[PDB]
């Protein structure tokens, strides 16, 4: 289908929505990351640190600046590559949650082959995937593609996609 | 200064094998690989910065730092110790700030 | 202790503990403190008992010490908070109250940079300062037609062009000209101009999404991507014809034990299957469709692919996404010619601009069309067309039919002529591995000083393909990546020249280019003037068994006889040379009355109407003979003083020349491959020669290994170190080797070789020596001296002309290289010669014919009245 | 975070003091003369005690060429490089056969928290105004404070001077213990 | 567009009248190679008669833009859109170009983030201060040509259609018509913004039969 790059809007989304263990639809872009944590300074300059690795440059004010600013921000200077942050929580999360003989390889041929996504959208579906760990490593290989299967949905719920 | 040497080494203290192993390397010959010397100071200063963790939130990451900073020093004097011991080296003690 | 990993969260609260008269201390602070247990005293106390040290500065005496923080922070942010939202509320009051007019006489304007990118043409003194570094006796003494300078200078290289390189090299981060240029080559931005969303735009635009980009936007939204795909890196697939060093494709031979199903084709290949393997295929036609069906038997001989990971994954390339239609080459040239033909042109045209000649025709405004040459040379030439018909033709690929020809050494410097030069000079192609573009400077020096040329393209071009790299892998002389990983070393940090750990030299690709030509016609022409081009050698080594094998050959050009050295010589004091030529200039004179006497005295015989023609033929004849004579004398006094005495080294006299002692060739450009045999006997050469010409003890050469950023290009390695002499010449900076981390201990040896890792911005360099050293015993030095020796050389008015020509041609320069860069059309190939076919052998043989601009077309040609013409 | 760091392969050894020496002199000279250390700058005597630690007869024999060839005519900091060089030459000389010696001789620093205007919280290291040397600090410890209690120089004036005293071993006439 | 017009002819007029006949009256495909090879020619006219002289002349010399300096340039503009007599500029929106040109030069001459030197452009009602002001902050600017992307974005504010359009021409192009003729009429009552004062430059409309 057609191969978009992830837009900085979502892995930000992801990467706070991760660091503060809850659902995407739970964070707000509206609100600070300063607000969303809760007068925890720690897990802010967690946020901060993560956000710096990821799109290399920040802000002046990254505290009080709304996430879609700083997503805004981010996009003037962002590509479209995940990363040095992305691509080792999404290792973790395919090591820590797949089977084992399923890699991250597996999954990017799976989402090619069953519902055609291409590279860039691939990436978006992996980032989609973080946001909703599960609990405990997925026992089989037909429940681990029902997983990416309802991730797939979800992502092309959220970016605007037809499957 | 003239005379000094600077040994830059990868090395995680929280690995009790590295922790070994970087022993085994600073006292080894330098026909076997090593630096052939003996130590006389140890400065153990590795840390992690754990913040905002209370008594309920100790989990990993504090169980993982409290091995870098106690019982993997602990592990690197005994290293050293042995090192000493094998090579019967009595008169030479190596101080650990 | 304040601002560690542990303690920076508290720094702001710690002026406030510091109120209780605790004391916290800096690192500094509680490192000394620590130092102080390890001094004999408190180590001589630790060894009787286990001592305790409190280094707390009171801290333990603090109560309740989380109150007392909770506290000072609780205030501190309260304060923050609140003269954050009064001053916010404060200035929305005064700004309902007094309106929007208010803050609009108060708000200022903020400009931006654009790009300015400058051609960095050399800073010309007023010739006051000029005069005075020179010796005064300088004036006259030298021959300027056998002074060769060095007008022009470029490279293609990993790091972009000689501009990018130099500030990569130099500063080791790209300014704002820098990156745009860099983001320019690598085609991250093309300029627009006209309308964009109706909107009307005049500047960059992103390539892909053609969205507008601000020159401040470039650094930030570039850079990354531009450092990570340029310089020493891995082997990109895309850039190399899909060559993957990982996956490197041969073929086994294997016989065939079972008859394979039958396959379809064509009559004429079932035939050349029937041709190869005899009776072990059995062909047969197929009468529905006319195609035949070939049958392998048991016995026939196969051909089945497979891989092999080899060991060398990375290279230095020329940034990703260079391409010769980004400088403006067409697509006709680009299909017909080997990649490296387009590395070169980019360099001449590149050279050309730096000289300030935007129209190589120029050139024959001041020269014949036979005395523009081009001097330069490859190490192995057009690999690319090499491996086109000796692999790709066995596997019946399609190749172009006249592959062959792009394949030669001596074919890129045809193409320079037949689309830019068209000159009918010399043409001298060397090849001398790893040293060509010190030979090819040591040869276009010769062609310039036998007369034979003018104006040589000098320097030297090489590529990367997977043959080389294998086959550079199997004598080892490259580094094995594999070990370097296992060794921690990064690809940036794999090419570390003069270091204990150094295993083996990066391989790159690239050209380097040169223009030389005499000092007298480049005063004429009013083109820049970056150095001058001293002395240039080269030497074989000695009997030995071992090609790749370096050796001290090139130490000859420091012989010198040390028997009778007890008075100084004449010879080198420039005041004797300067009285003997004064000396010599009162005879040519003389001689000068004496044939217009003995004129006056034969053109009384001839008669009155004849008398006209006859006098002005032979005064003329007598102003050339006193010319011949005047330069002859300058020669033999000012410029080859020194070729028949044994008492001074051809190294010596070079510098002797412009008035500078053995002590004034400040910085040595190595040839530095980070190889262990290369390095040693390189120091060793350089140190063997300064020892000799009895360079004064501690004043060490300073050693430049430009190979740590670049990587060997083999065939273009000296004329990039020539580039970069070139940079140092004319800015004082001496970079250095950011991949020295530990000099070889073996160096120390050498008293006259300094290793410096950081860039040192010096007062000025005098002047710089190149070496290289070749496989197949190509040794090779260079000389060049900073190009203000030259100016003292000449008058007061000579000077301030050449002055306001090169201003003239440094501003059209500056103009005609901006209007390329943004409509891609640096390089214009020529459609014509300078004469028509009729006027061809008119030119040819006419040694005055000269180019003038033609008023209709507006474009430099010959024009038959210019042509044995008697004015 | 157990996982293995350490190979024997990755070992960097640093032991080419003898080349440094002289890159850490040319620099100096080369930064004195461009002006951008001064004779009131603390970072030429860190400079010149770091030299002094790598002194040998190589490096002196290369101060004793750089310096004797600087014109002292071509400028203020001409003259300055080579009054600063003969001294460190002269100090390079007498600790050719001494063990090389810590020695700071940064200004020492206190904490400051400052809050402007519009309330943005900025922490700075602001030098100390009693203590402006290491033997002042030793000083302020020793005396110690309330909480704990039970019941001359050339330094930024003249870098020249404070250079040229580095060789000579204070005699401490009595120690800081007595006070 | 074509239509029949009755003006005096003067020396400005009966060039109009020479280009009507040998320039405008060609088709698009032949117009640009004879505007190249008639450029000296035109040039000439343009400077000794027309009322919107060539623009790229510096001190009677016929130069093009991207053979001037940026301060040659700015000099040019002041000498043709600010009026000596009344000591204002003869139309604001051509104080805004030349404070447009002015800024530009800044930001290609500048080697960091800093603060106009033109805060308002009211400030250019002494616009020989503003200028010396400009060209002592970015001196370099005195002595290099206009580079190629200054020359694109120069032209690109003179074709800006919510403006007064400029008093000459600054470039023979495809839209040398629409230069030479646009905005025509104003000249003959303001001859104080005229280059010599000179009525000959200027387009009169007056009737042959009317005029007895
Ligand atoms: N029948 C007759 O005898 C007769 C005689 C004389 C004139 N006219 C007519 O009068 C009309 C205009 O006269 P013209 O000969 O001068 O034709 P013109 O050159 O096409 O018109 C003048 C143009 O100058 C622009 N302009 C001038 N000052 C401006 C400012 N301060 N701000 C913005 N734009 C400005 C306008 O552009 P924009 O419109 O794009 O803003 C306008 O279209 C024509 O249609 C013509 O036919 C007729
Ligand atoms: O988010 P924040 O408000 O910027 O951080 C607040 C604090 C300082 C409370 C947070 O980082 C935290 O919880 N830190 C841990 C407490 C602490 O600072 N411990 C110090 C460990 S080091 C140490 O104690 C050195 C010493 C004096 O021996």
């Amino acid at each position: 289908i057609a191969d978009e790059p992830v837009k900085a809007s979502l892995l930000l989304h992801v990467l706070v929505a991760h660091k503060l263990k809850k659902s995407l639809d739970s964070i707000p872009m509206s609100k600070t990351i300063k607000d969303l944590v809760g007068g925890k300074s720690t897990v802010q300059n967690e946020i901060l640190g993560d956000l710096g690795k990821e799109f290399g440059t920040t802000p002046e004010k990254p505290e009080e600046t709304p996430l879609e600013e700083l997503a805004e921000t981010f996009q003037d200077t962002f590509s479209g590559a995940l990363g040095k942050q992305s691509s080792s929580l999404l290792s973790r999360l395919i090591s820590s949650k797949m089977p084992g003989g399923f890699t991250i390889t597996v999954a990017r041929k799976y989402l090619q082959t069953r519902w055609g996504l291409p590279s860039g959208r691939q990436d978006g579906v992996l980032l989609v995937a973080l946001s909703n760990e599960p609990a405990a490593r997925l026992g089989s290989e037909a429940d681990a593609k029902a997983f990416l299967d309802s991730m797939a949905q979800k992502y092309a719920s959220i970016v605007g996609v037809d499957l | 200064a003239k005379g000094s040497t600077l040994i830059v080494v990868p090395f995680n203290q929280g690995s009790k094998q590295d922790v070994e192993a970087l022993i085994e390397f600073i006292y080894d010959t330098e026909k076997n690989g090593g630096l052939g010397w003996d130590l006389d100071a140890i400065i153990p200063f590795a840390a992690i910065p754990e913040q905002g963790i209370e008594l309920e939130h100790i989990d990993s990451k504090s169980e993982f730092a409290h091995r870098i900073m106690l019982t993997n020093i602990l592990r690197m004097m005994g290293c050293v110790k042995k090192q000493k011991s094998a090579r019967g080296i009595e008169t030479r003690p190596a101080q650990v700030i | 202790t304040r601002g560690t990993g542990l303690m920076s969260a508290n720094n702001i609260i710690a002026e406030g503990i510091e109120k209780m008269g605790v004391r916290t201390f800096s690192q500094k602070e509680m490192a000394f403190n620590l130092l102080g247990l390890l001094t004999p005293e408190v180590v001589e106390l630790c060894q009787k008992s286990p001592v305790m040290a409190d280094l707390n500065g009171g801290l333990q005496f603090v109560p309740e010490l989380k109150e007392f923080t909770a506290k000072l922070r609780k205030e501190l942010v309260e304060t923050s908070e609140v003269r954050k939202a009064v001053s916010i509320e404060t200035a929305l009051e005064h700004k309902v109250v007094n309106g929007n007019s208010a803050d609009a006489a108060y708000a200022q304007v903020e400009i931006q940079p654009r790009a300015n990118i400058q051609l960095d043409f050399p800073e010309l003194k007023p010739y006051k300062q000029v005069k005075q570094i020179a010796p005064a006796e300088l004036e006259g003494l030298l021959d300027l037609e056998r002074v060769i300078v060095v007008t022009g200078f470029a490279e293609v290289g990993p790091w972009g062009s000689a501009r990018t390189r130099w500030e990569m090299e130099a500063f080791g981060e790209f300014s704002l000209e820098g990156c745009v240029e860099m983001a320019w080559i690598m085609g991250f931005i093309s300029y627009h101009n006209g309308n964009l969303k109706g909107r009307p735009y005049t500047g960059w635009v992103d390539s892909k999404t053609k969205e507008p980009v601000d020159d401040k936007d470039v650094k930030a939204k570039y850079e990354t991507s531009i450092l990570e795909h340029s310089g020493i890196r891995l082997i990109e697939p895309e850039l190399f014809n899909g060559y993957n060093p990982e996956k490197k494709e041969m073929i086994q031979e294997v016989i065939v034990e079972e008859d394979l199903e039958p396959f379809e084709a064509s009559k004429e290949t079932a035939e050349q299957f029937k041709h190869q393997h005899g009776d072990k295929v059995d062909i047969f036609e197929i009468p529905e469709t006319g195609e035949y069906s070939v049958k392998l038997l048991k016995g026939a001989t196969l051909y089945i692919p497979k891989a092999l990971r080899f060991d060398r994954l990375v290279a230095g390339q020329i940034p990703t996404g260079w391409n010769a239609k980004t400088y403006g080459i067409s697509d006709d040239i680009i299909s017909q010619v080997d990649p490296i033909t387009l590395f070169v042109l980019v360099s001449v045209v590149e050279a050309f601009i730096a000289s300030g000649i935007t129209d190589p025709y120029e050139m024959y405004k001041y020269v014949h069309v036979s005395e523009v040459g081009n001097c330069s040379g490859s190490g192995m030439g057009g690999v690319s067309a090499l491996r086109g018909m000796f692999k790709d033709r066995f596997k019946d690929e399609p190749v172009q039919n006249d592959i062959l020809q792009e394949s030669f050494i001596n074919t890129m410097s045809a193409w320079v002529n037949m689309l830019l030069i068209s000159s009918s000079g010399p043409i001298k192609t060397p090849v001398g591995a790893c040293a060509t573009s010190v030979e090819s400077v040591d040869i276009g020096v010769e062609t310039i000083l036998s007369g034979k040329a003018r104006i040589c393209i000098v320097g030297g071009y090489d590529d990367f393909q997977e043959e080389g790299s294998f086959e550079f892998g199997n004598m080892k002389a490259t580094s094995n990546t594999l070990e370097e990983f296992e060794h921690g070393r990064t690809p940036a940090e794999m090419s570390r020249p003069a270091t204990t750990t150094r295993n083996g030299f990066m391989e790159a690709q690239g050209a380097g280019i040169q223009i030389i030509m005499q000092a007298d016609l480049a005063l004429k022409m009013g083109v820049p003037i970056y150095g001058i081009v001293a002395m240039a050698a080269t030497a074989t080594d000695k009997i030995g068994r071992s090609v790749p094998a370096p050796g001290k050959g090139i130490l000859t050009t420091a012989r010198e006889h040390h028997s009778s050295v007890k008075y100084a010589s004449p010879n080198l004091n420039m005041k004797y040379r300067k009285r003997q030529l004064v000396t010599r200039e009162a005879q040519i004179k003389d001689w000068v009355e004496n044939e217009l006497e003995a004129l006056k005295l034969e053109a009384e015989e001839i008669p009155s109407e004849d008398q006209n023609e006859f006098l002005l033929e032979r005064t003329r004849e007598i102003h050339n003979e006193a010319e011949s004579q005047l330069r002859a004398a300058q020669q033999q006094w000012g410029n080859d003083f020194y070729k028949r005495d044994p008492r001074i080294a051809p190294l010596r006299g070079a510098l002797a020349t412009y008035g500078l002692t053995i002590d004034d060739l400040g910085v040595a450009s190595f040839h530095g491959t980070s190889t262990k045999a290369n390095d040693k006997n390189e120091s060793a050469t350089i140190n063997e020669m300064m020892k000799h010409l009895g360079r004064s003890e501690g004043n060490p050469v300073i050693g430049v290994f430009q190979k740590f950023l670049t990587g060997h290009p083999k065939g273009a390695a000296g004329a990039w170190m020539m580039n970069g002499a070139l940079q140092i010449l004319n800015s004082g900076i001496i970079p250095g080797n950011r991949n020295a981390d530990n000099v070889d201990k073996i160096l120390e040896q050498f008293e006259y070789v300094l290793y410096p890792s950081k860039t040192l911005k010096t007062d000025g360099v005098r002047a710089v020596s190149i070496t290289s050293f070749g496989f197949g015993q190509k040794g090779g030095q260079a000389i060049v001296v900073h190009p203000d020796y030259l100016y003292g050389a000449i008058t007061e008015d000579r000077y301030n002309e050449y002055v306001a020509k090169v201003s003239a041609r440094e501003k059209s320069a500056y103009k005609f290289f901006h209007n390329g860069m943004i409509y891609n059309k640096l390089f214009v190939s020529k459609e014509h010669a300078p004469y028509t076919d009729e006027l061809e052998e008119d030119v040819y043989l006419d040694p005055l014919a000269r180019v003038s601009k033609d008023k209709k077309s507006g474009s430099l040609t010959f024009n038959s009245k210019n042509i044995q013409s008697k004015d | 975070g157990v996982a293995t760091s350490f190979s024997r392969k990755k070992a960097r050894t640093f032991d080419s003091s003898w080349n440094w020496a002289k890159q850490s002199l040319l620099s100096l000279y080369f930064e004195i003369i461009h002006g951008v250390l001064k004779n009131v700058d603390r970072e030429v005597v860190s400079e010149a005690i770091n030299i002094m630690n790598r002194s040998n007869d190589a490096l002196i024999k290369f101060m004793e060429y750089h310096i004797s060839n600087t014109d002292e005519t071509k400028g203020e900091n001409y003259q300055l490089v080579k009054t600063l060089g003969e001294q460190l030459i002269e100090n390079c000389k007498q600790v050719l056969d001494v063990d090389p010696v810590y020695k700071d001789v940064a200004k020492p620093t206190g904490p400051k928290t400052a809050i402007d205007k519009n309330g943005n919280i900025t922490y700075s290291e602001e030098p100390r105004e009693k203590v402006r040397k290491l033997s002042q600090y030793v000083q302020e410890m020793a005396l110690g404070g309330p909480i704990t209690k039970e019941s001359e120089d050339a330094l930024d004036k003249d870098s020249t001077k404070e250079v040229a005293s580095l060789p000579n071993k204070s005699t401490i006439s009595k120690t800081v213990s007595s006070t | 567009m074509g239509e029949p017009i009755h003006k005096i002819a003067t020396r400005g007029v009966m060039l109009w009248k020479e280009f009507d006949e040998t320039i405008f009256n060609l088709p698009k495909n032949k117009l640009v190679p004879t505007l190249e090879a008639k450029r000296d020619y035109i040039i000439s006219r343009l400077n000794a008669d027309f009322q919107k002289p060539w623009f790229a002349t510096v001190n009677g010399q016929a130069r093009d833009l991207a053979t001037m300096t940026y301060e040659e340039v700015a000099k040019r503009l002041v000498e043709l859109m600010f009026i000596r007599s009344t000591n204002s500029w003869f139309d604001v929106t051509w104080r805004t170009f030349t404070g447009d040109f002015l800024r530009r030069v800044e930001e290609r001459f500048t080697k960091s983030k800093t603060l106009s030197l033109i805060q308002s452009y009211s400030l250019l009602d002494k616009p020989d201060e503003a200028i010396e002001k400009v060209f002592n902050a970015y001196p370099a600017a005195r002595e290099q040509f206009l580079n190629a992307q200054d020359i694109d974005h120069f032209l690109s504010m003179c074709q800006n259609p919510m403006q007064k359009p400029v008093p000459f021409v600054p470039v023979l192009d495809r839209r040398f018509e629409i230069f030479f003729k646009k905005d025509s009429l104003w000249q003959s009552e303001h001859l104080e913004a005229v280059v010599d004062q000179d009525v000959q430059r200027t387009c009169i409309l007056h009737g042959p039969v009317a005029a007895q």
